[PDB]
């Protein structure tokens, strides 16, 4: 009986831990990237790989938000929230670091939310 | 550590026919570590860490597009990062496509 309870709790905690962080990714508009990284993550689960998603988000964003790019793309506006737009005299702030801090907030969000519903079921 | 205002110029010119190349030149003081080319919308930018010593008092960076189209036209300006602080932005340059 204990085994089945632990397994059901692990399943419930995985499915619920991912939803809050999908909120996190569509707040960054990982939705608009035409690579398809977002849809891929949602199909393959494994929510705590989100910091992985981070590095690709940087590469793609750099390409699509460059001063070189042909046309306007929705994701570029999120940079202002990231804080990578500099006031004169300010520190440099690396985009990849800001993206990782966003999704580390998302991931510890997810872990401590999943810890409660792991114990709740049993 | 006050950082001087950088400057933008366009080579060969401000006005480019569609399909031709143009190069944006950002110039600042010696020892700038990063140069950033910016459009009217501040979130659209390119960073580069190759800077070349032009002079004992100046340094520059180059952003080229191999052929323009009507989406490239607009306002452009530079900022540089040197010695722990970002600089002030340069004056705008408008490149127009023909
Ligand atoms: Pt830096």
């Amino acid at each position: 009986a204990e085994k089945a309870g632990a397994a059901a709790g692990l399943k419930a905690g995985d499915i619920h831990g991912m939803k809050i962080v999908i909120e996190g990714l569509k707040a960054l508009k990982v939705d608009t990237l035409k690579s398809g990284i977002f849809n891929s993550f949602v199909q393959n689960s494994h929510y705590t790989e989100v910091t992985g998603l981070a590095i690709a988000i940087d590469t793609e964003m750099n390409e699509v938000c460059s001063a070189t790019y042909i046309g306007i793309h929705p994701i570029c506006v999120v940079r202002e929230k990231l804080g990578v737009i500099p006031k004169a005299g300010g520190t440099m702030v690396k985009q990849k670091d800001a993206i990782t801090n966003v999704l580390k907030q998302a991931l510890e969000k997810a872990t401590q939310s999943a810890e409660a519903l792991s114990e709740t079921t049993a | 550590t006050d950082l001087p205002r950088p400057s933008i110029s366009a080579e060969p010119g401000t006005v480019i026919p569609l399909g031709s190349h143009v190069t944006f030149v950002c110039r600042g003081p010696v020892g700038v570590q990063t140069f950033r080319l910016e459009r009217e919308r501040n979130y659209l930018y390119s960073d580069t860490e190759d800077v070349s010593q032009t002079s004992p008092s100046e340094s520059e960076a180059r952003f080229r597009i191999d052929s323009v189209n009507a989406g490239n036209a607009g306002l452009f300006r530079c900022i540089y990062y040197k010695s722990r602080k970002w600089s002030e932005q340069s004056d705008y340059l408008e490149l127009v496509v023909k």
